RNA sequence: GUCAAGUGAAGAAGCGCAUACGGUGGAUGCCUUGGCAGUCAGAGGCGAUGAAAGACGUGGUAGCCUGCGAAAAGCUUCGGGGAGUCGGCAAACAGACUUUGAUCCGGAGAUCUCUGAAUGGGGGAACCCACCUAGGAUAACCUAGGUAUCUUGUACUGAAUCCAUAGGUGCAAGAGGCGAACCAGGGGAACUGAAACAUCUAAGUACCCUGAGGAAAAGAAAUCAACCGAGAUUCCCUUAGUAGUGGCGAGCGAACGGGGAUUAGCCCUUAAGCUAUUUUAGCGGAACGCUCUGGAAAGUGCGGCCAUAGUGGGUGAUAGCCCCGUACGCGAAAGGAUCUUUGAAGUGAAAUCAAGUAGGACGGAGCACGAGAAACUUUGUCUGAACAUGGGGGGACCAUCCUCCAAGGCUAAAUACUACUGACUGACCGAUAGUGAACCAGUACCGUGAGGGAAAGGCGAAAAGAACCCCGGAGAGGGGAGUGAAAUAGACCUGAAACCGUAUGCGUACAAGCAGUGGGAGCCUACUUGUUAGGUGACUGCGUACCUUUUGUAUAAUGGGUCAGCGACUUAUAUUCAGUGGCAAGCUUAACCGUAUAGGGUAGGCGUAGCGAAAGCGAGUCUUAAUAGGGCGU
RNA sequence: AACCCACUCCCGUUGAAAAGGUAGGGGAUGACUUGUGGAUCGGAGUGAAAGGCUAAUCAAGCUCGGAGAUAGCUGGUUCUC
RNA sequence: GGGGCAACCACACACCGAAGCUGCGGGUGUCACGUAAGUGACGCGGUAGAGGAGCGUUCUGUAAGCCUGUGAAGGUGAGUUGAGAAGCUUGCUGGAGGUAUCAGAAGUGCGAAUGCUGACAUGAGUAACGACAAUGGGUGUGAAAAACACCCACGCCGAAAGACCAAGGGUUCCUGCGCAACGUUAAUCGACGCAGGGUUAGUCGGUUCCUAAGGCGAGGCUGAAAAGCGUAGUCGA
RNA sequence: AUUAAAAACACAGCACUCUGCAAACACGAAAGUGGACGUAUAGGGUGUGACGCCUGCCCGGUGCCGGAAGGUUAAUUGAUG
RNA sequence: CCUUGUCGGGUAAGUUCCGACCUGCACGAAUGGCGUAACGAUGGCGGCGCUGUCUCCACCCGAGACUCAGUGAAAUUGAAAUCGCUGUGAAGAUGCAGUGUAUCCGCGGCUAGACGGAAAGACCCCGUGAACCUUUACUGUAGCUUUGCACUGGACUUUG
């Protein structure tokens, strides 16, 4: 019983192909070139579901650093302040009122004031 | 059909290294695992025939595949008088088991779309679980106690 | 309606990404006039009556295949059948017979150019020069035969030499050459194993010569066994990988005895010989109708019939009943072969016996057996018996017992093989596979030669293979029109990837790198109109390809131009351990028989008891002065 | 000088050429050059001897067999969990 | 490490900081549970390598079944479902075959071997276009003349770039008809395609006659077999 | 032949030695052929290399030639134990 | 060898050349020793004539290179969105870290780099690798030679 492989060939070939359109010049077309660029486009994919945990956390911290200078503390000594009390608030939603609800932030920032830390 | 001499001497050609025109990597080259002609028989036992055979003959009464008959007896060599007389059991697509494969049943159903007539001797264990219904006589249940026991 | 300052949308030479169409290319799919291996039968040869292999010639026109040979795709006869025919790659002319001998198939004959064992002498194969005899023919020829060497025989002939041998002529009979494997003899390697290598293996294998046959060889006891007996050889299965042999290394390896297949024995090439059927050609051969869709019904429906023939082929798509075929009989002018009568002769039924013989001595071979306590068969050199009151065998040798007649011959069957056929069959191939070869293949081509050796399938059911018009060189190629179910089926089924283009959208001319990933503005086209989705990605954080070798490679270490096809742990026989099964102090058969995957066949193997180098003794036995201890075993 | 040979320079090296060309050189009545036909062959020939030549191949040709020689050595070895 | 001044010692609090730990949601091995998963009950980076469990391809059984001209296999998109190999439903092309299910039998899965055979790229419209014996006008034909024919004028060989025999080749010679391919460009031209034509011997060369080197060699000697050497003889310019 | 034309190889000349003809010697399983239809003023082998002047000592080693007295020494015979 | 030994000649200056010394690591007599006229596409020095060899190049003539029309290759190539410098690093970086510079795209030239292209390095080591050569390596053999037994006899003799 001879086996030719020339059809389950070519739908292993096109499933790679797919994954790879959108890439520049040679790397989406020829094969043994595109099959280097998935390998390393699923490794990136896996470092940077850690990595945006890291450019989030890195950016709503200097956004509360901005807000909260303007009414006269740090972060820092903001953060020993709320902890002082007990207020349990996230970075993501300090971030949010530092932005759009400006005038709950300083009604917060003054308790701080008042645990005085 | 030939490839004996080395096509373009070993070192100094640029071309890889290569001794037989007619090799499994090049074109008509050759088969690198051929098969040639064997056997195929597996060895069961005589004890380990008769238990399987005594097996599927107990099945086949529990679930009611088994007709037992007086006797079946065609007169001439003709197919349509055999039609009509499985037209009296019910049946049709049989296996007919009897000892006395006579010419006026052997010479019928050799033509006949589903129905096949064997000996005691030469029911093997595929047509007894094959061909739905099993058409035996009162002499075919007596051998099978010399038989198998 | 005025300057100054700040801000920055358009604009693409060309490119990037996505989609939409094309072109190149020939894969995938489906299909086969071709292969491949088996099963069961045949028949096992052809040639001096001129072979296997070819050159040249032959057709109403023209090259090549297939047939034939100056009587040249044929001639004459018998036999079969039966209306179309003039071979294939392929048109228009010309004609032959109807109901039978025209094609067409089988038997027998006639012709049969030149080459080739080639054979009248020569040659560079397909050429040249001839004689002799009997006839015919005009200073020039044509018919018809003959004319090779060697063996055997047979006449005639007759050297040195008197006789008579050599020798020489004339006649008769035979042989010579070719062919795939098979068989018996002559001659006979090396690589490689031994982890080197000289003995040994490989191996009396490859190859090279000589014979013969459809098979050959071998065969009818101077054989084997132990005091019991077996009676020719050949072949398969066990004894047994056992006794032996072996730089006791690698390794090589019997017999006795059992089981089967097959079932004859006779005697003088030489005292005195004998050595009834099948087959090539044929013929008969049963059973179906309406209805839908479709280019076209075998399919959807709906009923009936055949059957000793229902999984065949092919007909505009899937047919037991449309066509060819499939189960049984008849045969056959004429040949062939096989069993018979039969004819001759050989096939050959058919009488003894054994002298430089047995043995011996050096030198070698074959025996499973490598001078080994080496028996036995062989024969190159040298020798040498007794007369079946003798003889020679029983593995150095010797006595006693057993068993056979050496120095002369003949033999069927079981057996081995396939260049050649014919049926059949496939858990075989499906044009990069299967023969090197599905196609005009041992061709083209490459070689002074021996020799090597490719690539090359597919329009449609049917040529219906595109009349006619317009541009063009009076072309090539297109645009219509017509055929068709369909021309993006147009001289060709499907028609992919790399590669190249043309349109449409969005991004790019102050910005540095494995070209992606996380966040992300804007724009576009769609949908309810925006997470309803898709396409682009300004800006920005992290980011030095893949494989192999290695203590480590982004590595300036290896390899890769990309695509599409193929491309690497298999089989057989022995044996050990596990998994899952059968019967169980017992389990199982190998060959071979068989109405043949059943059944028979228990020879043989493994087990149920060990210890010992052995005889031996046994739940024990060995060592030993052992009954003591101790080893192994229950 | 024809003719045979190959001492120097440059050009050529994917050449016009798998060994030439343009300029100059040596022998040129003889141990000469050459046409046709023959003889010698693979551990074997030939050789004013270099291990040179024997069909662009030579410290032992070319081709077909033994033969799928042997390789403790390089290279490669294909779907998921 | 750079700008730049955030340098050193003692000391205090606060923050920042990994895939670590915790939270929430899924998955799985192991052992128990609460029946060993009814449910619990505790772990998971990995090369050489050992163990466990699966997908797909081709052929056979089940298969005279089932699906299909209202359209099969393929090719091409799109959606959707699983931890994964992969599965499933549909738009167009295609025009006749396909294989639930569960078991067998394997030529059973390629990116890499300076792998093999066809296709197509980059180099790149780049180097070259084969002796440095020169051509310039006219007239003609034609769809179209640097290269074709004729004319006029220039150049070059002339012990050859001219004539002729021997080899060797094998119709290249000549004339009508053509220009797709070839010819290193174009071609109306051709040693190129198709169709006809065309080689005249007593004396010239062969054959016939005779021989050189050399070959073969009846009889004959020699040799395991093939065969070797050689007398008569008959071939060889 | 295709990177080396020389001081290399040749050479006329010189010496040594072997060969009395069915010659030494070579090619051949062998038959036979070359040598040579020649005959030691000839034929093989080894070295040196026209010409001129010359070529010294060593016979222990190894080889060849000469000699047999004596020692050991092969198959073949086979006494004796 | 030490060594450009020492001495004389030739040149403004001479590791080579010519002539001598002899202290010959290591000349030497047919593997010949010393001389030698004529001949060398032979080796080494010196001189006259002569010159773009050279100080140091300048100009002219042809054939290519360059532009236009026709035809149209080759080796090479994992993929490119293909800068410098100082570090690091399987230890000499277009691609890493830091920091300077640069608008996008051609054409003619030049060869510093891309450990540039071609060739499984020949030098060097290994492999219980291969060839062919040498001898006093080992085991054998062709050939040559001694003696037994055959083919192979009688007649006398010496002598055991």
């Amino acid at each position: 019983a001879r086996v030719k492989r020339g059809v389950i060939a070519r739908r292993r070939h096109k499933k790679i192909l797919k994954l790879a359109k959108g890439y520049y010049g040679a790397r989406s077309r020829v094969f043994r070139v595109a099959k280097q660029a998935v390998i390393k486009a699923g490794q990136y994919a896996y470092r940077d579901r850690r990595q945006r945990k890291r450019q989030f956390r890195a950016l709503w911290i200097a956004r509360i650093n901005a807000g909260a200078r303007q009414n006269g503390l740090s972060y820092s000594r903001l953060i020993a302040g709320l902890k002082k009390a007990a207020i349990e608030i996230d970075r993501k939603v300090l971030a949010d009122l530092a932005v759009n609800e400006k005038a709950a932030f300083t009604a917060i920032v003054e308790k701080a004031k008042a645990s005085l830390a | 059909s030939g490839g004996g001499k080395k096509p373009w001497r070993q070192k100094g050609t640029g071309r890889a290294r290569a001794g037989t025109i007619r090799s499994p990597i090049w074109r008509g080259g050759g088969t690198t695992f051929a098969a040639k002609p064997r056997s195929h028989e597996q060895k069961l036992n005589k004890k380990m025939y008769r238990a399987a055979l005594r097996s599927i003959l107990a099945e086949l009464v529990r679930l009611d595949r088994l007709v037992v008959v007086a006797d079946f007896a065609v007169d001439a060599p003709k197919t349509k008088g055999l039609v009509a007389k499985l037209d009296t059991l019910g049946l049709k697509d049989v296996l007919i088991v009897t000892d006395g494969v006579d010419e006026n049943l052997y010479l019928a159903a050799r033509n006949l779309a589903h129905v096949d007539v064997r000996d005691v001797q030469g029911s093997d264990p595929v047509s007894l679980i094959a061909y739905d219904k099993v058409l035996v006589t009162v002499s075919a249940v007596k051998k099978f106690e010399e038989l198998l026991g």
